[PDB]
């Protein structure tokens, strides 16, 4: 039962700033649950989230590891992906895009 | 996390008026924050937002007669002038685009005259009535303004199969409601009334006739 | 930017599917929220950016379009999506949009229809204390209802045109059913000179009536 993370290609979303939002990645698992993060590209690097509120939730029997927005900003934008190290192999989803669209300030 | 809001009550026109939001388990004063009303069986009708960083934009119709500002605890609304078509209940809400946390929404009422504590009456069935091994008991909420008023019963403890009915409006502008329960035969029951408005409340309670 | 909901109202049996359609004006680029709203309570976000779904809404709801053309499909209807539900153009809030409007369409009343139940009737005499106030109050019950009933009241057999208020409960979340206050007032002199108060509920070829003797309560 090998760990799969899925996210399917060209996965895009368009969010106001200052808005709440969450980014989510179903992970398929059978013994213990793996040690999944969330990453960003900065380039061609998919660069280990660290200061960003991660949760899991359960839906459906399916396991969503779950990257929080309080609220999306500005530099928020960007690719992400979710990725978990499984028996000396790197498995990381399709990347995901964030586009974020500025607020009305006029 | 969660929006409350506070405020409405009964004014008369031309009175000003604020309506206070404020959030438990996230702080509102970093969020765009949208508010929304709806007056008595009509949709919902968008007012404004206040942006994250603190700038407000409104609907045409509603520059100049509202503002929305806010602190580093609340966003609030105010009315500058307002007129008996701005009786509505008014939501506050977290996000725009994701529009995801509401508040319960919070009741103004623009009437001249002064408020009306409701009569509250016991329902029973004819007591030259068949008993059952059931019985249906209610309260009769009569002739109060503005809304809202609160009807509970055995003061919370009893909810199973309560119906308590939509008010409905006299041409003169007072409300009536009633609420009714059904119980077994053997075991009194007491509607709790209370009217805010009005600083009142009535405990009923109400055995079979 | 004005927002066309449509249709007005619908009502689909349980199980079945219900199409809500939102027009926009001009492209508002799926800035479009979908709101689902019960009786006295808040709106609740269904979908927002027109396809994204709510966490915690069942997939069941679905949402799609864009540029005007705005759709809300919902199937596997329960009597739980007994409600109002409302799009909202988000659009408003985007940087340079002209418009700083967010505007809600009009609504769409969804009545999910379930199994057909006669009501069972209660009418609820005018106690003592209600009589020394000189205004008596009749109050008749119709509990557990579908499809709708109407009602009349009648007084030594003469129908009453006036004193009549009517109020529903909101579509019940297990079986559909509704229940019904109608409600009666006269003088305290008019209520002591007549003998039989009747509610009569009727649901198109059906009718419950329920009556009692002012002498005898
Ligand atoms: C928010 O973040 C977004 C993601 O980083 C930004 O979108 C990126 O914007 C750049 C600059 O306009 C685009 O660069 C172009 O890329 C194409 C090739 O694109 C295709 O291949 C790449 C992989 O190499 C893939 O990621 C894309 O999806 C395409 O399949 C070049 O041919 C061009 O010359 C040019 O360099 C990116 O393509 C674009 N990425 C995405 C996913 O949209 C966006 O600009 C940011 N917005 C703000 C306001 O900062």
């Amino acid at each position: 039962c090998d760990v799969q993370l899925y996210i399917k290609r060209q996965s895009e979303h368009h969010i106001l700033a200052g808005d709440p939002f969450e980014l989510e990645c179903p992970v398929k698992y059978c013994a213990n649950r793996p040690h999944v993060t969330w990453c960003k590209l900065n380039g061609t690097t998919c660069v280990k989230l660290e200061d960003r509120q991660t949760s899991w939730k359960e839906e459906k029997n399916i396991s969503f590891f779950i990257l929080h927005f309080e609220p999306v900003l500005p530099n928020d934008n960007g690719s992400y992906r979710c990725s978990a190290n499984f028996q000396s192999n790197l498995i990381e989803s399709h990347s995901t895009t964030l586009y974020v669209t500025d607020v009305k300030s006029a | 996390q969660s929006v409350e809001e506070s405020g409405g009550r009964l004014v008369t026109p031309g009175t000003p008026l604020t309506l206070t939001c404020t959030a438990s388990g996230f702080d509102i004063s970093k969020y765009n924050i949208q508010w929304v009303r709806q007056s008595p069986g009509k949709g919902l009708e968008y007012i404004g937002f206040i942006n994250y960083g603190g700038s407000a934009y409104y609907a045409s119709r509603a520059k100049g007669r509202f503002t929305i500002s806010k602190t580093s605890t609340t966003v609030d609304l105010k009315i500058a002038s307002p007129t008996t078509g701005d009786t509505a209940t008014y939501f506050c809400a977290r996000g725009l685009s994701n529009s995801d946390l509401w508040g319960p929404g919070t009741l103004v009422t623009v009437s001249l005259g002064q408020p009306k504590a409701p009569s509250v009456f016991p329902l029973a069935p004819c007591c030259g009535d068949t008993p059952s091994s059931t019985v249906t008991l209610g309260c009769l909420v009569k002739g109060y303004l503005p809304e809202p008023v609160t009807v509970t019963w055995n003061s919370g403890t009893l909810t199973n199969g309560v119906r308590t009915f939509p008010s409905v409006r006299q041409s003169s502008g007072l409300y009536s409601l009633s609420s009714v329960v059904s119980v077994t035969s053997s075991s009194p029951v007491t509607c709790n009334v209370a009217h805010p408005a009005t600083n009142t409340k009535v405990d009923k309670t109400v055995a079979p006739s | 930017i004005d927002m066309t909901q449509t249709p007005s109202s619908v009502s689909e049996p349980v199980g079945g599917t219900v199409t809500i359609k939102c027009q926009a004006s001009q492209s508002i680029s799926s800035w479009l929220s979908w709101y689902q709203q019960k009786p006295g309570q808040p709106p609740k976000l269904l979908i927002y950016r027109a396809s994204t779904l709510a966490s915690g809404i069942p997939s069941r709801f679905k949402g799609s379009g864009s540029g005007t053309e705005y759709t809300l499909t919902i199937s596997d209807l329960e009597c739980a999506d007994a409600a109002t539900y409302y799009c909202q153009c988000t659009y408003g809030g985007v940087v340079g949009s002209t418009s700083d409007d967010n505007p809600f369409g009009g609504g769409t009343e969804v009545v999910v229809k379930g199994d057909p139940v006669a009501p069972t009737v209660l009418i609820f005499p005018p106690a003592a204390d209600q009589v020394a106030t000189g205004t008596v109050t009749i109050v008749c019950v119709a509990n557990k209802y579908f499809p709708d009933v109407t009602v009349t009241w009648e007084v030594d057999g003469t129908t009453q045109t006036t004193g009549i208020e009517n109020s529903k409960t909101p579509q019940n979340s297990a079986d559909c059913t509704y229940n019904l206050s109608s409600t009666l007032t006269l003088t305290s002199t008019q209520y002591n000179s007549h003998k039989e108060y009747t509610c009569k509920v009727t649901q198109g070829t059906t009718s419950v009536v329920q009556s009692f003797n002012r002498g005898d309560c």
